[PDB]
């Protein structure tokens, strides 16, 4: 006997109040019974699994379940009750690595340790709580009582003590091996070194050793499962990594849950197929979940998917990420509110790429969506590499400083440069701070009748010019924006306006470039055409005249 | 040497926040401070039966090159049992924000001489992250009373007040505050020697030191008697547009909702007529009164205004534009018990965000003076952007809490 290490226990409790689980038993065929006895017997004989007497009042129902086309059943716990009473759990696993991320290295070796998973002790005053009964043929003598003396397949605590446990065994290998790096992720270690592969697989052999003295063994025929690796949906080659096949069904009727597997799909491709577009197709999500219904394509999702299948045509790779190599992010305006982008090293080598839609609203612009993709590639490019990379961005220097300069909001990106890859972020309008001389001022006003929907907007000008049109189906807020419209309408390039409307104010001051509202475009495509707009507000009633002289000619 | 009975309220559970983004460097100053904390007995590792996480990340407080740990408390706080139990607080020294000046002390490295109930110490768990999860975060308890926990300071209070008796009674004219980490030191003095009476209470700690920490050499210089209030101001021209008036109308109207018996019947008067916006307009004699009327009662207080302890502090901020900023700090809208500006934010002339994070810092510092409380920010930022970059900025081992502002206000000129 060489002496081994125990692997401490980890202390565990039930929730504060709530007492172990007492489900009974499932009454099994005679076939079932014995294939659970002879199977807990070789469990009991390997120190996994323990006899308990009657006063353990806590039961877990047992099951047999048989492998496919396997004349051999497996024994299965169903614990769902018992983790329901089982105290929460630091989880770890909520991220998973991105490959991108990886450092390339000579050599990687995958070691699962599938029998090192029951190797690990439950709490001893735990145990108790995992009681399961085997009952007798024909219910004639008591059923055979068992406790686990190790951590349960199937338990809420198993995950989280396992990876522990792993943790504070590998510590000491790690910390006096500086050179190669171990990933331990669920029940795998991917191992991993720039030396040669003799110096490699003699550190991958002291590591086996190193496990031994915790009593704990690796395959001798070396891991069938050899590069590439298939992992997490990924695919991980010596110097590249993609995304497993991405084949989409072609069909003739397209239906819901095969729209809530379109996107999924989609959006998985996205972070290495560069320009997938899901916007057109997550139209169709709108609401409805009946789970079976065919919803007709539009003619712009037939010519979006005619772009998808195109781009999932060939296959591409994204490279390993190099510390010593400048990290850049680059990003595409691709319409209706949808961005794209590259992050890279080197000219057409992606570590990875992805898309960024729109937040919804009523109104919006195009360098507010710019800066917030800028800051999910951010924040993503943090969790990834642990920094912010360089940005490439289709806007010009001086566009960008007149709009922080004159926005109403702080706003900041990091560091970037102009990229002139049409179609270019622009300012489409910008409002005069100062009344202009030998400008035309129109004073406008609109109002509605709560009760018949009927309204007037209209405008009386310096030079008496005058105009009043009466409308149906409105509110007050609609005929304050359509006496702004009017205005833009009948005046020359250069205007004043005074409005009392301190909604017309928020949607301006806002400096929408494109709205849901088909009234506010209208006003975004005057103010585009004018050569110089200044907007006044003045509080209402008042009197303040021409908002006078056209508040009881707009509420006649 | 032995601890304090600590619980957190009825039915409530520990924190459990995750864990944001940090950058590699900030990962490896955390990496380097905890792995020293751990040898000298602050804090201890922790299994996965420990479910609770508050936020952890690095900054480098004011003038100074090397990291520091900033935990982020907030929740452990809102859920930490008040402290009433001997004393039914700390009531707030009206003093404080009437001395000529007052240096801020970060004495937080004190709290880690002393041990934390043994029960309570789940609950200050935290996690150092992995970038790109590579490996499991790194995961730590406090042992000792943690910098930025609301209890670290009420329970070293006897320790405190046994501390600074000597020089209590010594300089009886002094005034010595407590908020978190931090003590408030004011006086009517002049500088040279305020600055030696500082000198000097460092003496006291660094001896009580021994019976070299980090962040304890550093002092930061307010004047709250060199604050003000701001009054309400109109135009004195001789020479009024149309534009003008109808400017002048639009605050005098939004004065109305603070101020009484302001009139604007007399000046809209003046607006009655279709004219060109740049045309001047000869103000009546009705008009120049009713202007002057208004001004007589701009230059008066508001009326009814009071704090209130057990009301929320509201902080607003509007940026002006060319690194000026705006502030009010109110209860109820229209009644400002404190109202501010700022144009000359730190080396910060081309990043917006840097002086937001500047001006909050200072709006909440001010409110720590004021009413021993931080304010709630309604900050003119979106979420993304602000959540993003604050933490890049920040100096202080306090956090105040915030909401973000999506409409623009009309109001920002009437404070311009
Ligand atoms: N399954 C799996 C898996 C998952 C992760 Cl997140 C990492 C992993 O191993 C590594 C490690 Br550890 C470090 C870097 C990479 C990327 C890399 O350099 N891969 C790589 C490097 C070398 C070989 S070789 N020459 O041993 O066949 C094979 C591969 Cl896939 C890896 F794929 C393996």
């Amino acid at each position: 006997m060489v002496p081994i290490s125990p692997i401490e226990t980890v202390p565990v409790k039930l929730k504060p109040g709530m007492d172990g689980p007492k489900v009974k038993q499932w009454p099994l065929t005679e076939e079932k019974i014995k294939a659970l006895v002879e199977i807990c017997t070789e469990m009991e004989k390997e120190g996994k699994i323990s006899k308990i007497g009657p006063e353990n009042p806590y039961n877990t129902p047992v099951f047999a379940i048989k492998k496919k086309d396997s004349t051999k059943w497996r024994k299965l716990v169903d614990f769902r009750e018992l983790n329901k009473r089982t105290q929460d759990f630091w989880e770890v696993q909520l991220g998973i690595p991105h490959p991108a991320g990886l450092k390339k290295k000579k050599s990687v070796t995958v070691l699962d340790v599938g029998d090192a998973y029951f190797s690990v002790p439950l709490d001893e005053d735990f145990r108790k709580y995992t009681a399961f009964t085997i009952p007798s043929i024909n219910n004639e003598t008591p059923g055979i009582r068992y406790q686990y003396n190790v951590l349960p397949q199937g338990w809420k605590g198993s995950p989280a003590i396992f990876q522990s446990s792993m943790t504070k065994i590998l510590e000491p290998f790690a910390a006096q091996n500086p050179d190669i790096v171990i990933y331990q992720y669920m029940d795998d270690l991917y191992v991993g070194s720039d030396l040669e592969i003799g110096q490699h697989r003699t550190k991958i052999e002291e590591l086996r050793q190193h496990l031994l003295r915790w009593g704990l063994t690796t395959p001798d025929k070396k891991h069938q499962k050899e590069p590439p690796f298939l992992w997490m949906g990924y695919e991980l080659h010596p110097d590249k990594w993609t995304v497993q096949p991405i084949v989409l069904p072609e069909k003739d009727s397209w239906t819901v849950n095969d729209i809530q597997k379109l996107v999924g799909k989609l959006n998985w491709a996205s972070q290495i197929y560069p320009g997938i577009k899901v916007r057109q197709l997550s139209k169709l999500l709108r609401g409805t979940k009946a789970l079976t219904e065919v919803i007709p394509l539009t003619e712009e999702a037939e010519l979006e998917l005619a772009e998808n299948r195109e781009i999932l045509k060939e296959p591409v790779h994204g490279v390993y990420y190099d510390p010593s190599k400048d990290l850049i992010a680059e990003i595409q305006k691709q319409g209706q509110g949808q961005w794209t982008y590259q992050i890279y090293q080197e000219p057409f080598k992606n570590l990875k790429t992805g898309k960024y839609a729109r937040m919804r609203g009523a109104h919006t612009n195009d360098v507010k969506q710019l800066t917030e993709a800028v800051q999910k590639i951010t924040t993503e490019s943090i969790v990834i590499w642990g920094k912010t990379p360089k940005f490439k961005l289709p806007i010009q220097k001086e566009t960008w400083e007149t709009w922080w300069t004159e926005y109403w909001q702080a706003t900041w990106i990091p560091e970037w440069e102009f990229v002139n890859t049409p179609p270019l972020v622009k300012l489409w309008y910008q409002l005069e701070k100062e009344p202009i001389v030998g400008a035309e001022t129109f004073y406008v006003d609109g109002a509605a009748n709560r009760e018949t929907k009927l309204g007037k907007a209209g405008y009386v000008t310096n030079k008496g010019r005058q105009k009043v049109v009466p409308l149906t189906n409105t509110t007050n807020q609609k005929t304050e924006l359509q006496a702004i419209y009017l205005a833009l309408q009948d005046s020359g390039l250069e205007v004043n306006i005074v409005t009392d409307s301190q909604y017309a104010l928020g949607i301006i001051q806002a400096q929408p470039d494109k709205s849901e509202s088909e009234l506010v475009n209208q006003i975004i495509e005057q103010l585009i055409k004018k050569e110089k707009v200044y907007l006044a507000w003045v509080p209402a009633h008042k009197g303040i005249g021409g908002n006078e002289q056209v508040d009881k000619l707009v509420s006649a | 040497i032995e601890t304090v009975p600590v619980k957190l309220k009825p039915g409530m559970d520990g924190p459990k926040v995750k864990q944001w983004p940090l950058t590699e460097e900030k990962i490896k100053a955390l990496v380097e401070i905890c792995t020293e904390m751990e040898k000298e007995g602050k804090i201890s590792k922790i299994g996965p039966e420990n479910p609770y996480n508050t936020p952890v990340f690095a900054i480098k407080k004011k003038d100074s090159t090397k990291w520091r740990k900033l935990v982020d408390f907030r929740e452990l706080n809102k859920r930490t049992q008040d402290f009433w139990e001997v004393q039914l607080g700390i009531p707030h020294p009206a003093g404080l924000k009437k001395k000529k000046s007052v240096t801020v002390l970060d004495v937080g490295d004190a709290y880690f001489s002393v041990p934390l109930d043994e029960d309570f110490r789940k609950y200050t768990a935290f996690t150092i992250p992995s970038i790109n999860n590579e490996t499991p975060g790194i995961r730590y308890q406090y042992n000792v009373l943690p910098q930025g926990w609301k209890g670290s300071p009420a329970i070293f209070q006897s320790s405190m007040t046994k501390i600074l008796e000597p020089f209590k009674k010594q300089n009886p004219d002094i005034v010595i505050y407590q908020y978190m980490d931090d003590l408030y030191v004011g006086s009517d003095l002049e500088i040279g020697q305020h600055r030696t009476k500082i000198e000097e209470l460092r003496q006291h700690l660094l001896r009580w030191g021994l019976t070299e920490p980090p962040f304890l050499w550093m002092g930061y210089e307010l004047h709250p008697d060199k604050w003000t209030v701001q009054p309400i101001v109109l135009p004195e021209k001789d020479s009024w547009t149309v534009n003008d008036i109808q400017k002048l109308v639009g605050k005098l109207n939004w004065a109305s909702q603070i101020y009484p018996g302001i009139k604007v019947r007399q000046l809209s008067k003046l607006l009655r007529g279709t004219k060109a916006l740049t045309e001047v307009i000869p103000l009546t004699e009705e008009a120049e009164l009713e202007l002057a009327e208004n001004r007589e009662i701009l230059k008066e207080p508001v009326h009814g205004v009071y704090y209130d302890p057990s009301k929320d502090l509201i902080a607003e901020i509007q940026k002006q534009g060319q690194g000026q900023w705006t502030y009010q700090i109110y209860q109820e809208p229209f009644k400002n018990l404190k109202t501010g500006k700022y144009a000359r934010m730190r080396g910060a002339h081309t990043n917006d965000v840097k002086q937001l994070t500047e001006a909050v810092q200072k709006i909440t510092t001010e409110s720590i003076v004021i009413w021993g409380k931080t304010p709630k920010f309604k900050l003119p930022i979106q979420k993304e952007t602000w959540e993003t970059w604050w933490t890049e900025y920040w100096q202080a081992t306090w956090i105040p809490e915030w909401e973000f502002v999506n409409t623009p206000p009309l109001v920002k000129l009437w404070y311009q």
